[PDB]
């Protein structure tokens, strides 16, 4: 049926957001204020390819 | 007693001869009928023997609250 094509370990890494989910809590209603932006964007492409693998970036 | 009750020849000949003409014409419409039927039965191409599917109209295309549908 053929091979599934799976990122490399290398191209997943990402600086990550390591503060816990009281912090963000207290943040999100900022946080969605301004950086709306891109989490639009990345949402809009989540929805249209319908793939993790193509909304990397 | 021929003038009186009956007909010449011909109008028996010709009768039969239409009444044949009909006959066989039904008899390889039937055949024919037959060949059909098998035919769309066997692979469904015709407008006979055709099985309702899921209609399409009752897809729901809208998001989903997951991007992966
Ligand atoms: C000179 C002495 C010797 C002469 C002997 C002559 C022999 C004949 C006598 C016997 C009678 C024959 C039997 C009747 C069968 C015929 C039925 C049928 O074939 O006739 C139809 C015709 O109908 C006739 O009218 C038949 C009528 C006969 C009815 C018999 C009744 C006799 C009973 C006697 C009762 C007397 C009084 C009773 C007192 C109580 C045909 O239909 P049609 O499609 O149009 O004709 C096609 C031909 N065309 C186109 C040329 C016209």
């Amino acid at each position: 049926p053929g091979i599934v094509e799976l990122p490399t370990l290398e191209d997943l890494k990402v600086q990550e957001v390591k503060v816990s989910s009281s912090v963000l809590k207290a943040a999100a209603h900022h946080y969605g204020a301004q950086c709306d932006k891109p989490n639009k964007e990345f949402m809009l492409c989540r929805w249209e390819e319908k793939d993790p693998r193509r909304c990397l970036e | 007693i021929a003038r009186t009750f009956y007909d010449g020849p011909e109008k028996n000949y010709e009768k039969t001869m239409a009444i044949l003409q009909i006959e066989a014409e039904k008899a390889e419409l039937r055949l024919k009928e037959l060949e059909v039927r098998r035919l769309m039965r066997a692979r469904g191409d015709g407008p006979w023997y055709q099985y309702p599917t899921i209609d399409k109209a009752l897809i729901d295309h809208s998001p989903k609250t997951t991007p992966d549908n």
